[PDB]
């Protein structure tokens, strides 16, 4: 089984163009700091300062971080993008799969 | 072939066609000479040729975009590879087959 000395997964970046399906996998290396010294904090901006009435807000800044893969170039190489946009009329996602591994 | 092409030992068999000669009226008295007077005649029709091809799909990990054959984006007096005002079809430029890349 898993332990301190055996890796949790393998690196995958690739694109499988099969018929009408293209399956794009990707992998990156990240670093997650300690935000707010483990604190939730109220944050706000009022119009009593230099800010104007349109720029006011009220909310909270949590210690948690989050993964955002929501841009296309995260998932496509410029050559895989060229195969897509040149040869096909339309495309839509079907399903995704997500993994964290190799945690230091 | 030095012009470029597929050298074949048994190439596609050449197809020959002719109008069967139809004689004009022979004389009423026998003659040994061959019949030198024919009916002026020609034929027309429809021909179809269908070739199946075998493709070698491009599989490459090149990151950046390829070079593709693209028509001129800018405006023009008439479309390329299309009829002009008078109905004359035209092909503006020779188009080679090598835009993809491989590693030597």
């Amino acid at each position: 089984a898993d332990g301190v000395g055996s890796s949790s997964g393998n690196w995958h970046c690739d694109s499988t163009w099969l018929g009408d399906r293209v399956i794009t996998t990707s992998t990156r290396t990240w670093a997650l700091p300690t935000y707010n010294n483990h604190l939730y904090k109220q944050i706000s901006n009022g119009t009593s300062g230099g800010s104007t009435n349109d720029n006011t807000y009220f909310g909270y800044s949590t210690p948690w971080g989050y993964f955002d893969f929501n841009r296309f170039h995260c998932h496509f190489s410029p050559r895989d993008w060229q195969r897509l946009i040149n040869n096909n009329w339309g495309f839509r996602p079907k399903r995704l799969n997500f993994k964290l591994f190799n945690i230091q | 072939p030095l012009m470029g092409g597929f050298g074949l030992k048994h190439p596609p068999p050449q197809i020959l066609i002719k109008n069967t000669p139809v004689p004009a009226d022979p004389p009423t008295t026998f003659s040994q000479a061959k019949l030198a007077s024919f009916i002026t005649q020609y034929s027309t029709g429809q021909v179809s040729v269908e070739i199946e091809w075998e493709l070698q799909k491009e599989n490459s990990k090149r990151w950046n975009p390829e070079i593709q054959y693209t028509s001129n984006y800018y405006k023009s007096t008439n479309v390329d590879f299309a009829v002009n005002t008078d109905g004359t079809y035209s092909e503006p430029r020779p188009i080679g087959t090598r835009y993809l890349t491989r590693n030597l």
